[PDB]
RNA sequence: AAAUUGAAGAGUUUGAUCAUGGCUCAGAUUGAACGCUGGCGGCAGGCCUAACACAUGCAAGUCGAACGGUAACAGGAAGAAGCUUGCUUCUUUGCUGACGAGUGGCGGACGGGUGAGUAAUGUCUGGGAAACUGCCUGAUGGAGGGGGAUAACUACUGGAAACGGUAGCUAAUACCGCAUAACGUCGCAAGACCAAAGAGGGGGACCUUCGGGCCUCUUGCCAUCGGAUGUGCCCAGAUGGGAUUAGCUAGUAGGUGGGGUAACGGCUCACCUAGGCGACGAUCCCUAGCUGGUCUGAGAGGAUGACCAGCCACACUGGAACUGAGACACGGUCCAGACUCCUACGGGAGGCAGCAGUGGGGAAUAUUGCACAAUGGGCGCAAGCCUGAUGCAGCCAUGCCGCGUGUAUGAAGAAGGCCUUCGGGUUGUAAAGUACUUUCAGCGGGGAGGAAGGGAGUAAAGUUAAUACCUUUGCUCAUUGACGUUACCCGCAGAAGAAGCACCGGCUAACUCCGUGCCAGCAGCCGCGGUAAUACGGAGGGUGCAAGCGUUAAUCGGAAUUACUGGGC
């Protein structure tokens, strides 16, 4: 029946800023938002095949939708990050979608094949600007370029990978003089951490000995999974370097479906036990429509991860939600766009329903019995809104079908012919997020159009006070209240709505994509 | 293609190089007798006909003409010949 | 081959054949030559839920008619020997 | 073609799209047609409680 | 299917008695039949060719307790068929079996008759018939099937059928709880006050 | 015996009348849509528009009992792996079950789809002659003998793949000559000429080169005449509208000769005649698949061709052919086009009007589903394999049918509403209360039938030469159902879980008040509303239908209003 165990399967996540290594980590994984799976066994043959769902990510703000509806849906988090740069006000966004949804994550500190580039000041620059509390899982060797390989803290070795084929036949080495006396120092940093688990760990080590590294490993992903602390590994994924090793990281800490406590769910109201489930084959059958899309080639398919149930190619299912009647003809689970039909979905799996007509994003897909919702009931507000008109006057049915669909497929972009005059009017969340809106009008449902044309509330760091402000009284804005709160400054101000037309980004551009607002009629 | 009607089209193309051969040959045969007959030599005609019957008559049993097109050769080659003297 | 098979009549989840003599090109429910008697197999004290026409049966069999399955197992239980 | 708007109170601007049906007018000469009500975004008769099929009227409780 | 409804609003409608109420205490005492049910029941409509024709119709069908789709079918049969096209029609009224139960009693209404019918406390023939139109063909039985006897209302159903005229087509056995169908009722075995013609011009104008 | 027995009017021109005359309504019907509402079951139905254009997933394979053979699994054989000469499993051997790919046979022309084209190359009805027909069947025979290849398996190469230049080849029921064949072909005659293939099962022998030979039977092969079937062809009648389409036609009509076809034929070529069709509508133009039948009608007739069945036609558009018994071929070939996809940029690959499904268009039409258990169909000795045929399941009140949503009782004729002549009436036995029942839904448990067969064993004969091996016909054995938590049956609880839609001026069944004031609005027709509106809106009441109701659209009727039946100047 059951191809893998549920034990070796691992949904994860890689989430990040704009370009951190996201899709060449993904590319290089495949070698070794986007949904797709891979069969790691290990790094020496080890550890029998998993199944590791990759659910590859946009980093764009415009794109935020496109995280925080597969976050509730992952397992684990691998954030990325580049290391000249390290923390983003992108990276600190997906952060908090991620403790959102307390998500169990691990960090992969991309680009150590850059110059500038450096990972003990990335790891403290995470410890300072997010909050995390990172224990180093590598450390690297070799600065900017002359970057080779890393040091472990459990197997004390070098794996120094071989750059003749890309980073397939990677070494195992001495770890040599180069670094082995602070890669001792954040070992033991390391021990002392793992050693957070139990009092039996303090016991443990305080009898002035180290421990074994299969019970600091069982240790540090325990430390994982309540979130206590994340681990941090040190590739090159452009340089075909580190990957490896963080996919050993992934199998090492990140959470199987049966790693966690259960899901809980609501029979129809909240109740004590309500619909607590948990993954497993044998359960009444229970999903989260986590995703739709726009087939290209049929306009509709719903991407799901299966909780607790088995559900099949045929098998009606109950819109808890909706409280309505779906069911399955096609079931498809394949890399990013290719799609390999199969007959039947085990908890812990990710794949794509089709004819699901009715269902919507967030919305639980279950057998007739199962929870009426199972959270997920929050995404985002639109923050910037344009008019839009096809090329000729009268192909307004096709564009309204058109942004109706897209509609449907992001929650986060509306669309509504305010009927004050009648203009078709389009509310995305970025400039970027309408041009592909745009786009994606002219190419699938091909019709050119042509774009055209309260009580503020603003937060903002505590620097760019003095430049959104001069932004906001070069807008005919008059302000509310003076007020900063701890982790920045809450602005208040009345401006027209005629007006500021871009402010959102404008307001990225001036506060280095780092602040957020509100415009409802005052 | 999609099925397995390629080996069915290899074999088509196959039988119809064959076919083409036979036919081609026969053919020819019936060229020499009407050549003969449009000569005018009754004996060198007919010995072109006895020549060209048992290939045509084989060739109708192979199958690749039919009974009544051999006899029908035939038919129209004894009367020319004997219209022919 | 001019079979002589059931032609599968009547409703959902009750059929009811028809034994008819037919090219064997034709469709089931399609065209036939001629029918020789019928067959219906939810029967308790219909006409044996059976009925044939042996002659003509006889008939097309002598000119070589092929008689399926179910046909050769209807004349069976007509022949009241099985 | 020009249709009426039957019940009262309407919402139709010049770009709602409506669905039309026959039965003329008698009176206003030369329309032959009917917007039909709750259908297309050309919502039913607000307050009406009888003939409500007509003008598209959800049931109310009452 | 079933006119779930005030009865005796029906009856005075019609002025006359469709039984619908078990006869055993009166009519007027229960309701004032004699005024339409309306606050202007007082008042008297004048009651045209169609008016007369559509009230017997809608007599008989409150009477039997048939609605109009397959009232018209009791009539497109009944034209089929040969003879008057209104005996017969009546003919197929009493054949239905919420009829012959309640001629034979096991219920004081054609409502009760109905429950009994439908709450498969009947058997015609043995065979167990829940089809309250089920046509019930002559020379047969109803046999009111042990479990569904002695609860007392089948008891005092059986009581009351006297006082009521007795069928001519029925022999029942009053607690042994069978009931024949020795032939069909003809036309005189019945009210003589239902002028079947009418309904016959109802459904052929 | 019965196969019918069937024909209704009303409103509206007028101050009123009678006619003429149109409009309108009452009926039946629908592949319906929309609004409101919606419990169940059964049986049906379901892209009417864009023959728009399609991604993927399936829709045609099968035979090892034709052959070469061994890629996969298994059985074994030899083990000096594993080892306690092994049960604790190393490789070679097609040897055997078997089987990927390959040669070969049959199918792939069926079944499934759509109605674009097609006004007659089509269809329907009824005849006819100038024909062919795989598989199926009957009759008579033959079934000697031999060669060269040729795929796979592979020498020099190409090619991302598809898949080619040469080769080394090796088989066959692949191909080829010969011998032989006449009630077969040609020929008036004489006479000349034409085919084939073998495979399997066991066995008394008895012979070997453990190849087998041999005797049998089971199938298969070749020829001819038959049947059945299927198909091709011809003819006559009929099968739309427009004459605001009267001339059209030059292979055109025919004749002769050659050629072609399975077959007759200007089918075709070359001559020759100058004919041929046309007011019975030729020609042109628009529209259209046709039929049984479906709706309607008392009929005659009108409209229609969804389902189902027969015929035709098409397969992305245009053309041609090849193989074959059968095609000018949905899931084959080639070319030209448009389109789409793949590419390593060098090249290719495809055609949902198959089943789902999709964009789109539209008022509007479903499941990228479960089985081949039934019945069929292809292949096969069978077993079996395949079948988006078919059987079932899903969705949707789309239709028809059936049932339920309680039954009896109940006068303080309650409260409340509404009307009121202020008495009261109506709501209304209606509710409540009391008694009883639990259909269906919901739980729980039993449980037909669609299942015939097939296979293994057995016996009897037929069988041979043999109790073998094959049939055939009984006996036993284990069994085969997707639907399926089937139908149906039994128990559990309690009236709980189940009623809305339109209308009420006349036609037309069913009335009062209030608010409104030619306004807002209604209206199928006539018409209503400008201060006492049963015509609008609400309320109370009532009428009809009911899990539907009404609206719109469409057909016939009514309409004797295209009058043939059956009208008028
Ligand atoms: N130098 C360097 N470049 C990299 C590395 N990883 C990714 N890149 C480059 O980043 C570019 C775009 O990054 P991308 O994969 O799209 O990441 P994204 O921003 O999450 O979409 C590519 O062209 C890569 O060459 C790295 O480790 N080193």
């Amino acid at each position: 029946a059951r191809t893998t165990p549920i034990a070796r399967y691992r949904n994860i996540g890689i989430s990040a800023h704009i370009d951190a290594g996201k899709t060449t980590t993904t590319e290089r994984i495949l070698f070794y938002s986007a949904a797709t799976t891979a069969f790691w066994s290990g790094m020496a043959k080890q550890y029998e095949p998993h199944r590791i769902n990759i659910i590859d990510t946009p980093g764009h703000v415009d794109f935020t939708i496109e995280v925080e509806r597969s976050m509730r849906v992952l397992d684990g988090a691998v954030m990325v990050y580049c290391a000249v740069g390290g923390v983003q006000p992108q990276s600190e966004t997906v952060w908090r979608q991620a403790n959102k949804y307390k998500v169990p994550r691990i960090a992969f500190v991309n680009k150590m094949d850059r110059m500038g580039a450096n990972f003990l000041k990335v790891v403290n620059q995470i410890k300072t600007r997010l909050g995390a509390n990172p224990v180093p899982l590598q450390l690297a060797i070799g600065a900017e370029e002359h970057f080779t390989g890393v040091v472990d803290l459990v197997k004390m070795k070098a794996i120094n990978w071989n750059d003749a084929d890309q980073g397939v036949t990677f070494e195992y080495e001495d770890i040599p003089a180069d670094m082995v006396e602070l890669a001792n120092e954040w070992h033991q940093n390391l021990i002392e951490s793992a050693a957070e688990a139990s009092e039996e760990l303090m016991e443990k080590y305080l009898g002035g000995e180290e421990l074994t590294e299969a019970e600091i490993k069982g240790a540090l992903r325990q430390r994982v999974l309540n979130n206590e602390i994340i681990l941090v590994t040190c590739g090159s994924a452009f340089k075909n370097k580190g990957v490896q090793a963080m996919l050993d990281a992934v199998i090492d800490y990140l959470p199987s479906p049966v790693d966690v406590p259960a899901i809980n769910g609501i029979l129809d109201d909240g109740k004590d036990t309500p619909a607590e489930r948990h993954a497993s084959d044998d359960e009444p059958f229970s999903a989260l429509a986590f995703k739709i899309a726009t087939d290209p080639f049929v306009g509709n398919l719903t991407f799901f991860r299966v909780y607790s149930g088995v559900v099949n190619s045929g098998d009606t299912v109950l819109n808890s939600v909706k409280a309505a009647r779906e069911r399955f003809g096609r079931i498809v689970q394949m890399h990013a766009n290719k799609r390999e039909e199969i007959k039947e979905v085990r908890a812990g799996d990710i794949a794509a329903a089709i004819g699901l007509k009715d269902v919507t994003t967030g919305d639980t897909l279950c057998d007739p019995d199962a929870p009426i919702i199972l959270e997920r009931m929050e995404f985002p507000e639109p923050v910037i809104s344009i008019a839009v008109e096809p090329k000729t006057k009268a192909d307004q049915e096709k564009m309204g079908l058109a942004l109706g669909r897209l509609a449907k497929e992001d929650p986060s972009f509306r669309v509504w012919t305010d009927e004050e005059s009648n203009q078709t009017i389009i509310a995305g969340m970025g400039e970027l997020h309408l041009d592909i809106i745009v786009d994606r009008m002219k190419r699938e449902f091909n019709v050119e159009a042509n774009v055209g044309k309260m009580k503020v509330e603003v937060e903002t760091p505590e620097e760019n006070t003095g430049d959104v402000i001069g932004d906001l009284s070069r807008r005919r804005g008059m302000l509310k209240g003076q007020e900063s709160e701890v982790t920045g400054v809450k602005i208040h101000a009345e401006v027209p709505l005629s007006e500021m037309f871009g402010y959102a980004t404008q307001l990225r551009s001036l506060t280095k994509g780092r602040a957020s607002y509100t415009m409802e009629f005052l | 293609n999609i099925k397995s009607a390629k080996k069915r089209a290899i074999q088509s193309e196959k039988a119809r190089k064959h076919n083409a051969s036979r036919r081609s040959m026969m053919r020819t045969f019936i060229k020499k007798v009407y050549a003969a007959i449009e000569a005018g030599d009754k004996a060198a005609a007919q010995k072109a006909f006895n020549e060209m019957q048992p290939i045509v008559d084989r060739q109708a049993a192979k199958g690749l003409i039919h009974k009544n097109k051999a006899a029908r050769h035939k038919a129209n080659l004894t009367a020319q010949i004997n219209k022919l003297a | 081959m001019v079979t002589i098979r059931l032609a599968r009549h009547g409703a959902k989840k009750r059929p009811f054949y028809q034994v008819v003599v037919a090219d064997s090109r034709n469709a089931r429910n399609g065209r036939f030559i001629e029918r020789v008697g019928f067959f219906n197999p939810i029967a308790s004290e219909k006409e044996e839920g059976t009925r044939l026409d042996l002659d003509r049966i006889a008939h097309w069999v002598g000119q070589g008619a092929t008689i399926s399955d179910r046909v050769a197992a209807l004349i069976k239980e007509v022949n009241k020997a099985a | 073609v020009t249709s009426y708007i039957g019940g009262e109170g309407h919402n139709l601007q010049e770009h709602s799209v409506i669905l039309i049906r026959g039965g003329r007018v008698k009176d206003l000469p030369g329309v032959r047609y009917h917007t039909v009500r709750g259908a297309l975004d050309c919502s039913g008769v607000k307050d009406r409680k009888q003939a409500r099929s007509k003008y598209g009227v959800k049931r109310p409780k009452a | 299917a079933r006119y779930l409804g005030p009865k005796l609003k029906l009856s005075r409608r019609e002025g006359t008695d469709l039984f619908l109420k078990s006869g055993v205490r009166a009519i007027d005492t229960k309701c004032k039949i004699e005024q339409a049910p309306g606050q202007h029941g007082a008042r008297k409509p004048r009651l045209s060719d169609y008016g007369v024709q559509l009230r017997e119709k809608q007599k008989v069908r409150r009477i039997y307790g048939v609605l109009e789709r397959q009232f018209r079918n009791y009539y497109k049969e009944a034209a089929r068929l040969k003879g008057n096209t209104g005996e017969n029609l009546l003919a197929l009224l009493e054949g239905r079996l919420d009829n012959v139960v309640y001629r034979m009693g096991f219920g004081a209404t054609r409502a009760e008759a109905r429950q009994l019918v439908s709450h498969k406390a009947i058997m015609v023939n043995g065979r167990v018939v829940n089809i309250a139109s089920y046509q019930v063909s002559p020379n047969d039985v109803v046999s009111i099937r042990e479990k569904a006897k002695k609860q007392s209302r089948v008891k005092a159903a059986l009581e009351l059928a006297e006082q009521r005229e007795k069928p001519t087509w029925l022999e029942v056995d009053a607690g042994k709880m069978e009931g024949t169908f020795k032939r069909k009722p003809e036309r005189s075995d019945l009210s003589a006050d239902i002028n079947e013609h009418l309904i016959v011009e109802l459904y052929s104008k």
